[PDB]
RNA sequence: GAUGUGUGCU
């Protein structure tokens, strides 16, 4: 459930960048195959995507890092 | 509640906010000192009279009250050739 | 700036005067005036915004080192960095005078001519674009709207960002 | 004379009687102006006025929804909405706005595609009606054209 | 009838015309649904051909609006009427007195925010009684061009069609007259040689209450016309 | 009251207030048959002498 | 896909490059079996098949054809959106 | 055919998903915001009374457009910028713009308003839920004037 | 607590009677009469008209010659048709008449299991000397109000929108009783209005049978 | 035609106990109101309990008093009683004392037990001391009765609080049936000092409802 | 589809 932004805009300081980072994040739980970070509540990826933000664990530079060490993992068990 | 975001448009909502209360506007002596307080006389040009008083003899004279304090109160203008009061 | 006659005064003798911040205090409060008659409440830094874009252009007085004309307008911005990268260097700058325009000639005059014909006067528009052999490099919020990519303005600030930062 | 036609029946002369509430059963605490109101029924009806679009047919020259109930049109997000949304700063909600539900008309159908897929992303390009506006130009004798 | 009203709804709800108004005096010889007639004083019978005068009421028909002008009789067998006094009334009129809507009981109250900025708070029984309901007849057209490939015929022969859209339409093509049809109903059969049947615009219910044909010359006719 | 709480208590707090005074408003200007009727309109008895 | 746009006057020699064929005949579509003229404001094979991926005379029908120019009428078998830009 | 499945399908196509709602002249900005949906039984659509400042709407028949926000990031715009809740200044002032009025300010002052006299006027109450039991029950008049313990 | 008991039904009318309930406690009167009077003007079960068949008549938007009114104004005055079928929940009366004068209710040749409660009701007026009427009116039990455009066939069936609800007004008065060495004792008169097709008694016991099968969640 | 959507509890959501909000739905059409303005009228105003009836102090003898070296007023010693909650067993009405002394909060914990008379709150505070000399000591007359009886209708006179729920407020929102329109869905939001559950003050009001409307069901 | 006219609504 989510009503306000104020938190998630609290945690991203520029509500510009949440709209971007929040994006990101919805379109990887519903277009790739990746699993929410928090226990949703039949909510949706966006509302699901701005929760996690909310509660602190996940931003810009956590997602960069895990699509980087992600496609690290991906090249190395290319081989 | 905060410092402007960099990268917002201001000249937007700095256009809408001076044009969406159009549609409220139209379309178609002496000085009287009110407070309690000094009296402050800007770029003074003038003279005593042989009245004991004085006139005041440049157009850009302003009269300022000034409160007890020492902040500005009140602001009047005073013509050329004016007596005063005080 | 001393009146030698009574009358309300134009904006331009005020601007050319009694300085730039002078005219700002004078379009300010006068427009206050008009809306704190009705009772309404706006912040100044609105009318000092589109006072700001009122003066944007700005006559030569003589060149310098500089390679501007005479009595060209050109617009404030480029003979501020003109003559920043002047004095960089050992040079002497360009002197000025700000010119102030109307809300309808300060957008007439701006650098690109896709917003100015869809503004007004579009055949007057296209017609010097058109001999003056112009160049629009699509900046503003009308043309990416008009062409139909994002606008520099919100989220679509960080994109073009990203994309003027690719070149 | 309307309190004495009210003396005439037997009501209370200051028109005013004491209303109970249909739901809790007590008193409203004042005496409410009852009386009877001849109500007119204007001719703007509801079911005259409710409309919505998903996607329907589209003009001709310049491929955008068509317009008005009957022709199963669609709103006009006028001029002076595209300023509140530049406004808030919501520069996708904008170019959705003006290319996929909208001119562009090779744009447009991956975008019907990728909503029934799953997916909600659109390949945007330029709107028909832009090249609508070059042709017209470059059909006087100026030659507009894009650079690289 | 407005029980608060000025007195002007005599005047206006008369000079309008849209009512069935006496020529000359007379006693009512029959009264219908649908026609009058007025065995007219001698008094005022001319001196040959004496007879009577009959008043035709305009039964459902089609306003511009697309609403329903409708006339009946406000008088009884056997009552004298004279000169210039309603026989039958218009739409909205009562009685010969102009009536654009009902008298409704209000009570001036805020009630849970209802009515909040200008909105109006209905009771169930205002409904029920089915007072506020209105009428409106819409026409649907049906041209048949001679286009090239060979003119275009109203035959009920429709391909690519389920037999449940057949059902309504008569063996000449057109609609029965009397169906309760709703949204998509095929109310004309038209074809295409190459299939531009007239079908019923989409979300508009309705009863078909009258059927239509014109026919040029040298077209001989169909059963139906 | 609604600006206050806007800055003592942040956004939440107010857009839940903000629903709270709208719904128990609703309930008390209901509650208390606040009607209009033509005695409410009472004219001076000074207006005669006056005019 | 592209960072400006350019305006300029137009030569006569950049008039013709545009065009892709010449209008001689002041004649819209013929009031007849509706195709346009030989050398009309509309006109089969100066601007493009009215039919996609058909010739105008009748002898290709299908996408297999796609870029042969026609040789009865010379309209080359394309699609019909290109008789919106050329 | 609106069979009785593409319901509660459609109740969670809508669950979470914003719609911008745009009043004809969009004089400022807040005259677009993008509530989120509740299905209703007719063919109005219901307004909440707090926006209708910043719309400029009354209801003496005046008609809104419903806008569908697609993308995610358009969803995630009319939710992070434009949703009804993150407005409650104006970009104009910093005045607030959810401000109540008409009726739930005639309701706010005939209940906090003072009697001097009315059914307990010298109780001394125990707190605001023994307020409401006794002005429930009859026993108080909303309008009197008690000694409450409040903390 | 004490409980109330039936003491008293006051038929004034063969429409409005008074029902009587004493004694009650106190703030009971309120309770029980307020609940009474909404599940009454809610949900009591009557019979309504729902589908007409006039013989010689396609829809409602036409005429008969020979009688006074259109087909609609004759499908409205079967709406406000009071009947009392008994046994099952579904019945055609079929009504038969010719000659000039009105056509009360009377007119309807009802069965044993089928009471038209106000016989003087007005259906249309026939004013030929030879024209003459013959509809089947199909009465059904329900509850509410069920229009004709919600419900779920041929060219004849005309649809009337059923009210089927019998009270048509219920006022409650709650007055102090007479209980030789009691005070502070209730008495709660509920003052109905039927339009004939219920009784008194059989409308509270239904209402309160209504009321304690709601409670039984609980 | 006799049938109608019989609801059951959806959820008895318990904030901290004595604060339960129920929740019942789909209930039919209006019985939303019904329903839910019986149980709050019942629960409210007509349920029985016990409640510190009056109060004698032995130092004074007026409600505008103050007995020396005690912090509250005797005005506020009452409200401090007021919301002593009690249970009281077979017996109809009896008696405490609260003989104390020394600096410190008197709470209820310092009465005299008297066997059966249980309360609820032992951290309810009384009143307060100032002084190792301040002794205070009071007979409370608590009494069985029922719903909320006021002094000024009736040893210092206390606002009688028999009844147990001290805030009932139901709210009717709408629900939908796979397919029917708008129902009902009744949200009951409840009370009590204490002395009783929440979920079973319901059930008692129900109860109480219910026996009512037994000389005049139809046993279906 | 374009244009015009008219009405109406904000
Ligand atoms: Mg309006
Ligand atoms: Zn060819």
């Amino acid at each position: 459930a989510r009503v306000t932004v104020q938190d998630a805009v609290e945690k991203i300081g520029n509500r510009f960048d949440l709209v971007l980072v929040a994006a990101r994040r919805a379109r990887q739980m519903q277009v790739g195959g990746k699993d929410p970070l928090v226990p949703e509540e039949n909510d949706k990826t966006t509302v699901i995507a701005l929760r996690e933000i909310e509660e602190g664990l996940i931003n810009n530079q956590i997602l960069d890092v895990r699509e980087r060490q992600e496609q690290q993992e991906q090249e190395a068990a290319e081989l | 509640g905060h410092i402007i975001n960099k990268g917002e448009a201001i000249g937007v909502i700095a256009a809408q906010s001076i044009g969406e209360p159009g549609t409220q506007l139209t379309m178609r002596s002496s000085i009287q000192v009110k407070n309690k307080g000094s009296i402050k006389l800007s770029n003074v040009k003038s003279v005593v009279n042989s009245s004991g008083k004085l006139v005041i003899t440049s157009r850009n004279t302003e009269l300022k009250l000034i409160d007890e304090f020492g902040r500005t109160k009140e602001s009047y203008k005073v013509p050329y050739g004016a007596v005063l009061a005080k | 700036g001393d009146v030698i006659s009574d009358g309300p005064e134009a904006p331009h003798d005020i601007l050319r005067l009694r300085g730039v911040h002078a005219v700002t205090r004078y379009i300010v409060n006068e427009v206050q005036d008009v809306y704190r008659l009705q009772g309404v409440k706006i912040n100044d830094k609105h009318i000092e915004v589109i006072v700001r874009q009122m003066l944007r252009k700005a006559t030569i007085v003589n060149a310098g080192s500089s390679d501007f004309l005479e009595g060209e307008q050109v617009e404030y911005s480029r003979v501020k960095i003109a003559n920043r990268e002047l004095e960089a260097n050992g040079k002497v700058g360009a002197t000025y005078s700000r010119d102030l325009l109307g809300i309808t000639k300060a957008s007439l005059a701006t650098e690109s001519f896709i917003s100015a014909a869809s503004f007004q006067e579009t055949t007057r528009v296209l017609t010097e674009a058109a001999v003056a052999g112009k160049r629009d490099e699509l900046r503003g919020l009308k043309e990416n709207v008009i062409v139909g990519r994002l606008i520099p303005a919100g989220t679509g600030y960080a994109y073009h960002q990203d994309r003027m930062r690719r070149r | 004379e309307i309190k004495e036609l009210l003396k005439l029946g037997d009501l209370p002369t200051s028109g005013q009687i004491r209303l109970y509430d249909g739901r809790t059963g007590e008193q409203f605490e004042r005496p409410v102006t009852v009386g009877y109101m001849y109500m007119l029924k204007l001719n703007h009806l509801v079911d005259d006025k409710m409309h919505a679009r998903s996607t329907g047919s589209y003009s001709l020259v310049t491929q955008q929804p068509l317009g008005g109930k009957a022709q199963f049109g669609g709103q006009r997000f006028g001029e002076m909405e595209v300023w509140a949304l530049e406004a808030y700063g919501a520069a996708y909600t904008l170019q959705e706005m003006l290319t996929v539900k909208s001119d562009d008309v090779n744009g447009r159908t991956k975008m019907y595609k990728n909503i029934v897929d799953g997916n909600h992303q659109m390949e945007p390009g330029m709107p028909e009606s832009f090249n609508v506006l070059l042709k017209e130009i470059r059909s006087l004798g100026i030659n507009i054209e894009l650079e690289d | 009838k407005p029980l608060v009203g000025t007195g002007m709804e005599r005047a206006v709800a008369v000079d309008s015309g849209v009512t069935a108004v006496a020529k000359r005096g007379g006693v009512v010889q029959y009264v219908d649904a649908s026609r009058i007639v007025i065995k007219v004083n001698e008094d005022e019978m001319y001196p040959g051909e004496a007879g009577i005068d009959i008043y035709n009421l305009t039964k459902y028909t089609r306003s511009n609006q697309n609403t329903c002008i409708n006339q009946m009789p406000c008088v009884s067998l056997g009552e004298p009427v004279e000169r210039g006094d309603v026989l039958a009334d218009g739409p909205s009129t009562d009685l010969g007195e102009l009536a654009l809507g009902q008298n409704m009981r209000v009570a001036f109250m805020p009630w849970n925010g209802y009515n909040f900025e200008d909105s109006i708070l209905v009771s169930e029984r205002v409904v029920q009684e089915d007072r506020f309901t209105t009428i409106h007849i819409q026409e649907l057209a049906c041209v048949s061009r001679d286009t090239k490939l060979g003119p275009e015929e109203i035959t009920a022969d429709i391909p690519n069609v389920g037999e449940a859209a057949l059902s309504k339409l008569d063996e000449s093509g057109i609609v029965y007259i009397g169906a309760e049809v709703t949204g998509g109903d095929i109310l004309v059969g038209k074809v295409t040689p190459k299939d531009s049947s007239l079908r019923v615009p989409n979300g508009v219910s309705g009863t078909v209450i009258d059927v239509q044909v014109f026919t040029r010359d040298g077209v001989e006719k169909d059963k139906r016309a | 009251m609604l600006n206050t709480c806007y800055r003592i208590l942040g956004l939440k707090p107010t857009v839940i207030f903000a629903d709270q005074i709208m719904y128990t408003g609703f309930a008390y200007a209901a509650r208390s048959g606040a009607s209009v009727g033509i005695d409410d309109m009472v004219i001076p008895e000074k207006k005669h002498e006056i005019i | 896909e592209f960072d400006a746009i350019k305006i300029a006057l137009a030569s006569p020699d950049m008039i013709r490059s545009w065009s892709f064929g010449e209008v001689k005949k002041p004649e819209t579509i013929n009031y007849r079996t509706f195709k346009p003229e030989r050398d009309g404001l509309f006109c089969a094979r100066i601007f493009g098949p009215v039919k996609d991926y058909e010739c105008l005379c009748g002898k290709y029908k299908r996408l297999k054809h796609r870029g042969v120019i026609c040789e009865k009428c010379g309209v080359e078998v394309t699609q019909t959106k290109v008789r919106r830009e050329r | 055919r609106e069979e009785a499945v593409v319901w509660d399908i459609l109740d969670e196509v809508i669950r979470e998903h914003p719609v911008l709602l745009n009043r004809a002249p969009t004089l400022h900005r807040l005259g677009i915001q993008a509530f989120e949906p509740v299905l209703i039984e007719g063919k109005a659509i219901q307004l909440h009374p707090l926006v209708c400042a910043a719309y400029n709407a009354d209801f003496d028949g005046d008609q809104m457009a419903v806008h569908v926000p697609l993308t995610l990031e358009a969803q995630l715009e009319a939710r992070a910028l434009m949703m009804s809740t993150n407005n409650i200044l104006s970009p104009a002032n910093g005045e607030p713009i959810i401000v109540p009025s008409q009726d739930v300010v005639l309701g706010l002052y005939y209940m906090t308003r003072d009697c001097v006299n009315a059914k307990g006027e010298g109780m001394v109450l125990t707190g605001p839920k023994e307020a409401e039991r006794l002005y429930r029950s009859g026993l108080a008049s909303l309008h009197a004037r008690v000694k409450v313990r409040i903390t | 607590f004490l409980k109330p008991r039936l003491v008293d039904i006051e038929q004034v009318s063969s429409t409005h009677a008074k029902v009587t309930l004493e004694p009650l406690e106190r703030g009971f009167g309120h309770t029980l009469g307020n609940a009474l009077r909404r599940i009454l003007l809610s949900s009591m079960p009557g019979c309504a008209v729902t589908e007409v068949e006039i013989d010689g008549v396609l829809h409602e938007y036409s005429t008969k010659e020979g009688v006074q009114e259109d087909i609609l104004e004759i499908l409205l005055n079967l709406k406000g048709l009071a009947v009392r079928v008994q046994g099952k929940d579904e019945v055609i009366l079929t009504l038969n008449k010719s000659g000039i004068g009105p056509v009360t209710a009377a007119d309807i040749t009802h069965d044993g299991d089928v009471e038209i409660v106000k016989p003087q009701h007005v259906i249309c007026h026939l004013t030929d000397e030879n024209a003459s009427i013959s509809m089947r009116i199909k009465v059904q039990r329900g509850r509410g109000y069920v229009p004709a455009s919600t419900r779920i066939r041929p060219i004849g069936r005309l649809l009337v929108d059923a009210c089927y609800s019998p009270v048509e007004r219920i006022a409650y008065n709650v007055e102090a009783a007479r209980v030789e060495q009691r005070t502070d004792l209730d008495k709660l008169v509920i003052e109905m209005e039927t339009n004939g097709t219920i009784d008194p008694e059989e409308a509270i016991r239904r209402a309160a049978t209504i009321l304690a099968e709601q409670l039984e969640a609980f």
